[PDB]
């Protein structure tokens, strides 16, 4: 059992990047956690969602390194997102 | 050396108060009782003291009914504490 | 928030004058020259927790004026949402009061609850806590129909959730030497101070205002009041926890009876 | 030089880490002020924590409504902070009275006498919108503290 | 020899200090508290020299003794402090 | 419809009465409110990372 | 989970693991066998003092 | 350096220096933790660790900690400056020069005074013993003891019953 | 009983903290003088020699010998 | 000698992730969670409230009584430290004639540091308000005393190196059994906030964040060892650092899980419901090495 989930944080780390990828996600963001992506937004967003996870599950909208010339990649907040936030994000279901 | 172990720790921690200071730029008569009782027991605590110290090479039929007794008084003294201590 | 001006003698406090009033909005004046659905969210604005137990208050006065019974819906809506509220209120009146007393836990684990509460309050109303819902029109916009599934799932996961703080606060020793015997008032007294709320309704007095006069459609859901033996503050929070269990029997039973028709 | 300005960036950063408050209640706004405790939008994730500490406190969130009987009272709270201070006024009222504007009691949002560094709108501020009062607070420490 | 002339020194300095007063009723007890703790010295300098074993015992029994008055005499001058305002030496009405 | 609160002192002799004693000499009821802490320890946190993950709202 | 939780209990086990083990490696360098002797009682004191009249004028701790 | 006694027996004596001075009850307590704790070092020079570390326990963790109380009690909030108040430094100046004009005189080991004995040299002869025990020795070893001194138990006993009782008919 | 079965129950039920102050302190008093094992323990106490041992001159003595293992002495051999 | 060196700055570091551990156990214990905007998982946050709380915020002066304000972080610091020294681990640093005389006198001596704090401030409301913090501090040193010397009474001298030899195969938790519940109450005494809650103010906390961690490694070694071996050191220090911080687990599992007691009903814990049961523990325990033959 605890082999079992030693084995899905490593392919979670293999995943998203792999040294340097997981690293970049744990310093920029909260928490690193795989899932199914969106992909598709103005100014590169990644709001990669779909996943079961937990309670209010439109996980990781990560914010693009630099979006109109503020430089976001240490500090940033919920600024980003744009016209998607509605349904991606809150209060419908389909992608937009 | 105890003196070398000691003052280490003193310097150290009025170092911290430097650092804290000059760094930054920009009633009751009822609680008396609890003193009077607490010193009181400390000196039975302390006549109690060499109990794991004398008991290694004295006899014990004579030390059992004196160790005892200092702690029977000391709970004869709690006795009369009972009858009317305090609201607090 | 409180002034509450001591006079202590020694350690015990003889008088306990409460220089209260210090937040008057002057709600008194302002309402004044406001029409009646202008008037409406000040009441909301007059407690911090209750958003359809007020409201209901005003709302019910104005129907009174008016001669105008509500549509049977609209009742249940008033019923489901008043216990919701009593449900809320609820949360508040034993969580600060641990918060007073210095218990970390029990307020953070009804807190997740509570927001969950909230969710609630959102899908029927664009605002989070204070919701211009209850009207002299009965009820305003009509439940979605995501949300009638959603209430039976959160009422069938409460039932642990009321279980915890009474497998927790109630059976602890600290509890029932500390609020036990703190201003034992039974005494008939009581009455003519005229508190109405928990200290009568928790202390020798059957009298309650649910069961003798019907608002909105009672009679036809089940209540059971709780009633204590001693004046205490411990007789007044176990009661609260009681009503705390008994108002999922009043959710569920709303959830039974919905008559589909007009808002 | 170079090596000051990076140092800056340090002593910022040491208050961008952690900011700890004295929320102040005396509202309704101070039930959404608890709702940061609530872990669904949790704020101890931040460097904020619940303890409060009155005298050590830095950054004082006014919520809500500041009578005529309370404007004395939350002065010489303000004038004992440190003086790295910040103030956010929480809810309509504490902005500029969202109602009780034009009553008799309430003084007209809370910069009559205390001034306010980051506003935040929301009448119930929803915890949405209450952690711009952390983050976009934490976002406008740049100070540009040369000498 | 050479020890005691420091610590019988300290026992008359503080025999000065019971007897001189500058009203403060306090600072008498407090010197009472330093005269047993001078008097405890020199009995331990005494019994740990000459090797006595016997008589270890009795610098101990002296330190209860020693709190018995540093007590009993202090709760007095809470009555003090009861009946009058704050304790002064100059505040009596004894003749 | 009349529910009460107290229950009017269970403990009557031998068996209900050293069980109630059981829980002032020693403690159980500690252990007891432990016990719900240790539980809800192990379940998983419900919060939500604010710039990544946003709070469910309405239409 | 515990993959936040444990690292500041490791932080810990680290920090916290230094006195015990810069105490014991310590022994290295001030003996030639890792041991320091205690008196407690006047016997053992004279058992050090008679260590350092024989062979060794200055080490306590010598063999032979 | 090459004295050990010598040299904390004049702080054990400036320690009292302020409690023939009257610098107020505050900066009088201070004393006793200064000259209390140096106190125990003069006692632990000789021996006996048990009996040092009594000053400890008792005047340093019980008899100052309830004059702490008092001082609170009566004779309260702030301490007036020493440096204000007139003889008292005038007491303290005096008392100084009762004890650092004599180590003057203590230099070349002996030194005259009021009394028949002498100075000495207090370096060779300091400890006073050679070898004496060997296991469970020093004299303070088996320093108290319940037998053989089985009255005085009883005695002590008394007196800690009266204590109890009398100050709760005071107060 | 008129105190033995009264007077016991209602301590139990009221305070039963002062039941163990009582008891436990009273087995502390009791018990030494009734179990027959104390006297194993001041055999020891008084055979564990913590000076020096001292020899004295003999002329016609019994219950004495030499240093080695003989029969002679008291040395306590009570379990091993 | 850079042992003492050894025994200060990574002591210092233990207090400062503490507040880390404070935050996280208890978060996940209130379903919340712990710091992870700062660092990796909020790893950063000890070294940045030392920053914070140092070097840019100052002090506003109520008074400043001269002598005062600056002694009493002297005599909480600077004591909280000397308490490290005669500790048992392996071969502790210079080891004490007796051990847990030092022990308890240190931390009797440690009441003057919320003394003098109270002193420091003019206003009589901060004085009062002290006093009473004292009042719980000076009541439950006398069960620590007690309970020590019913410990030591059934085996070994107050060394602290002979506490271990006691512990060969049996912890000291099962012969003293109504002792081990006493003695983890008695240890809520140093302003711990679990049982009530009363320089600058952030070196106040870090000696009393010291006195926590100390209390949980002499729980551990009174009451807990399972064995030395003299061939390898770190068998015993691994093993160790185990049983110290699940029983400081349990002093952030007191504070988060129970209320204050009532100021009176604390005082009425001691007294009438403590006291009356550790002294008949403590005629128990003298009985105990005189029934059954055992007097080290
Ligand atoms: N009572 C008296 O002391 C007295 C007596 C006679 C006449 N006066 C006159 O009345 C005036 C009173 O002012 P004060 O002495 O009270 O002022 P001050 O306290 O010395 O403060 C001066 C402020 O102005 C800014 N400043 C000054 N010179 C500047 C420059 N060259 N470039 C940019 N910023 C500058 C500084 O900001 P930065 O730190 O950001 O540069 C500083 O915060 C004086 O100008 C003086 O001539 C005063
Ligand atoms: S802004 Fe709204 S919620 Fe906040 S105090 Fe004012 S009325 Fe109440």
């Amino acid at each position: 059992e605890l082999l079992q989930v030693l084995k899905r944080g490593l392919q979670q780390v293999s995943g998203h990047g792999g040294l340097r990828g997981y690293l970049r996600v744990l310093f920029r963001a909260n928490d690193v956690r795989v899932g199914t992506l969106v992909g598709e937004d103005k100014y590169g967003n990644k709001y990669y969602e779909d996943n079961k996870q937990f309670f209010g599950r439109h996980r990781w909208v990560i914010y693009t390194t630099e979006m109109n010339g503020k430089n976001t990649f240490w500090d940033v907040d919920g600024s980003m997102v744009p016209p998607e936030w509605h349904r991606w994000l809150h209060c419908m279901t389909d992608d937009p | 050396n105890l003196m070398l172990a000691l003052l280490t720790n003193f310097t150290l921690a009025t170092l911290l108060v430097i650092i804290a200071f000059w760094l930054p730029q920009l009633f009751s008569m009822k609680f008396f009782l609890v003193a009077i009782t607490f010193l009181l027991f400390d000196l039975e605590i302390a006549l109690l003291l060499p109990l794991p110290w004398a008991s290694q090479t004295a006899n014990l039929n004579t030390m059992l009914t004196m160790a005892l007794f200092l702690i029977i008084l000391l709970a004869v003294s709690l006795a009369y504490e009972w009858t009317q201590k305090g609201l607090e | 928030v409180l002034r509450l001006v001591m006079e202590l003698s020694g350690e015990m406090v003889r008088k306990c004058d409460p220089h209260i009033g210090l937040l008057h909005r002057g709600t008194e004046k302002l309402i004044e020259y406001k029409t009646y659905l202008q008037a409406l969210p000040y009441f909301d604005r007059l407690d911090y927790v209750s958003m359809m137990c007020n409201e209901q208050a005003y709302s019910l006065a104005v129907e009174k004026l008016l001669n105008i019974r509500p549509p049977p819906r609209a009742q249940w809506i008033r019923v489901l949402f008043g216990e919701i509220t009593r449900l809320l209120n609820h949360i508040m009146a034993v969580t600060t009061h641990a918060l007073d007393i210095g218990a970390m836990t029990p307020f953070f684990w009804m807190f997740e609850e509570r927001e969950k509460m909230f969710e609630f309050y959102e899908r029927v109303s664009g605002a989070r806590m204070h919701a211009a819902y209850v009207r002299p029109g009965g009820v305003h916009q009509d439940l979605p129909l995501g949300l009638m599934d959603d209430i039976y799932e959160f009422s069938k996961n409460f039932s642990l959730r009321i279980d915890e703080l009474e497998e927790m606060l109630t059976n602890n020793r600290i509890w029932r030497n500390r609020t036990v015997d703190i201003g034992i008032v039974t005494a008939e007294d009581a009455l003519n101070y005229g508190f109405s709320g928990v200290m009568l309704r928790g202390s020798g007095i059957q009298w309650d205002l649910r069961k003798t006069q019907p608002y909105d459609v009672y009679d036809q859901v089940e209540f059971d009041v709780p009633i204590g033996s001693r004046g205490d503050c411990y007789d007044r929070y176990l009661c609260r926890v009681e009503e705390m269990r008994q108002s999922i029997r009043i959710i569920s039973q709303c959830l039974n009876k919905m008559p589909p028709g007009e808002i | 030089e170079y090596v000051v300005a990076k140092l800056d960036d340090l002593i910022n950063w040491a208050r961008r880490s952690s900011l700890w408050p004295m929320t102040f209640g005396l509202a309704c706004c101070a039930v959404e002020m608890m709702h940061m405790a609530a872990p669904r939008y949790d704020m101890d994730r931040f460097g904020v924590v619940f303890r409060a500490s009155p005298r050590q406190s830095d950054v004082m969130i006014v919520a809500g409504t500041l009578t005529n009987k309370m404007a004395p009272a939350l002065r010489k709270v303000y004038d004992q902070m440190p003086e790295p201070r910040y103030v956010v006024s929480m809810g309509s009222c504490a902005n500029g009275g969202g109602y009780y504007h034009y009553s008799y009691s309430v003084v007209r949002g809370c910069d009559r006498i205390v001034p306010v560094d980051i506003y935040v709108p929301g009448c119930p501020p929803t915890a949405e919108a209450l952690l711009y009062g952390i983050l976009q607070l934490q976002k406008k420490i740049k100070r540009e503290k040369r000498l | 020899s050479m020890v005691y002339m420091n610590i019988m020194m300290a026992f008359t300095v503080s025999l000065v200090g019971l007897l001189m007063y500058r009203s403060h009723l306090m600072s008498s007890l407090l010197c009472l508290e330093g005269m047993m703790l001078s008097l405890f010295v020199m009995a331990a300098l005494t019994i740990l020299n000459s090797h006595f074993t016997l008589a270890s015992m009795m610098p101990i029994i002296l330190l209860v003794f020693a709190a018995c008055e540093a007590a009993l005499g202090l709760s007095l001058l809470v009555m003090v402090s009861n009946t009058y305002g704050t304790d002064y030496v100059q505040n009596l009405n004894l003749l | 419809t009349y529910k009460y609160v107290n229950l009017r002192e269970p403990s009557m002799d031998m068996k209900s009465v050293t069980d109630r004693a059981a829980q002032t000499l020693l403690w159980t009821e500690l252990i007891r409110g432990l016990g719900m802490t240790l539980s809800y320890l192990f379940r998983e946190p419900a919060t939500i990372n604010y710039p990544f993950e946003k709070g469910p709202l309405s239409p | 989970m515990w993959f936040e939780v444990l690292p500041g209990i490791a932080v810990m086990g680290v920090c916290l693991f230094i006195p015990g083990m810069a105490t014991a490696r310590i022994h290295r360098f001030s003996n030639g066998g890792k041991e320091k002797r205690v008196a407690h009682y006047p016997y053992q004191w004279y058992l050090m003092e008679r260590d350092r009249r024989v062979s060794g004028v200055n080490r306590s701790y010598v063999s032979k | 350096m090459l004295y050990i006694v010598f040299i904390l027996s004049v702080i054990f004596v400036m320690g009292f220096v302020g409690f023939s001075s009257k610098p107020s009850p505050i900066y009088g307590g201070l004393g006793l933790i200064v000259s209390g704790g140096v106190g125990c070092g003069i006692v632990l020079n000789f021996g006996g660790s048990f009996l040092g570390l009594m000053v400890f326990l008792i005047y340093l963790g019980g008899m100052m900690v309830v004059f702490g109380y008092t001082t609170a009690m009566a004779t309260e909030q702030y301490p007036e400056i020493w440096l204000s108040n007139k003889a008292v430094l005038g007491a303290f100046v005096t008392g100084l020069l009762m004890e650092f004009f004599m180590v003057y005189y203590v230099l070349k080991d002996k030194e005259v005074e009021v009394v028949f004995e002498f100075n000495g040299l207090g370096d060779w002869v300091i400890y006073d013993t050679g070898d004496s025990g060997f296991f469970s020795e020093e004299a303070m070893g088996i320093a108290a003891l319940y037998s053989y001194g089985t009255w005085l138990v009883i005695v002590t006993g008394w007196s800690l019953l009266i204590g109890v009782v009398v100050i709760m008919e005071i107060t | 009983a008129e105190r033995v079965a009264a007077f016991l129950k209602n301590v139990w039920a009221k305070e039963p903290v002062l039941v163990a102050s009582f008891a436990i302190a009273g087995l502390a008093v009791i018990l030494p003088t009734l179990s027959p094992y104390t006297k194993y323990s001041l055999m020891i106490n008084x055979x564990x020699x913590x000076x020096x041992x001292x020899x004295x001159x003999x002329x016609x003595x019994x219950x004495x010998x030499x240093x080695x293992x003989x029969x002679x002495x008291x040395x306590x051999x009570x379990x091993x | 000698m850079i042992n003492i060196l050894m025994l200060i700055i990574p002591i210092l570091l233990a207090v400062a992730f503490l507040t880390l551990v404070e935050r996280k156990v208890l978060g996940y214990m209130q379903l919340r969670k712990g710091p992870n905007v700062v660092g990796p998982y909020g790893l950063l946050q000890p070294i940045a409230d030392a920053i914070k709380l140092f070097i840019k915020e100052p002090l506003r002066p109520a008074t400043s009584s001269a002598s005062m304000f600056i002694l009493a972080p002297i005599m909480a610091l600077g004591l909280a430290l000397t308490m490290w020294i005669p500790l048992p681990m392996p071969y502790p640093l210079i080891n004490m004639n007796l051990g847990v005389l030092f022990m308890l006198a240190m931390s009797s001596l440690a009441v003057y540091s919320i003394l003098w704090s109270g002193w420091a401030s003019n206003s009589k409301y901060a004085l009062i308000g002290a006093l009473r913090a004292v009042a719980q501090t000076i009541s439950y040193e006398v069960t620590l005393a007690i309970i020590l010397l019913s410990v030591l009474l059934m085996s070994g001298s107050f060394t602290l190196s002979t506490l271990i030899t006691t512990q060969e195969q049996m912890w000291l938790i099962l012969p003293a059994w109504p002792l081990a519940m006493m003695w983890f109450i008695s240890t809520l005494a140093e302003t711990n906030r679990a049982p009530f809650d009363l320089g600058p103010f952030a070196l106040f906390f870090m000696a009393e964040y010291a006195n926590i961690i100390m209390m949980n490694i002499f729980t551990a070694i009174l009451f807990l060892g399972t064995s030395h071996n003299p061939h390898m050191p770190e068998l015993y220090t691994i093993n160790f650092t185990i049983k110290s911080l699940l029983l400081t687990m349990s002093f952030l599992w007191i504070r988060a899980s129970y209320p204050r007691f009532r100021y009176d009903q604390l005082m009425h814990l001691l007294w009438k419901n403590f006291l009356p049961l550790t002294l008949a523990l403590c005629m128990w325990h003298v009985s105990l090495p005189i029934l059954t033959s055992g007097i080290p």
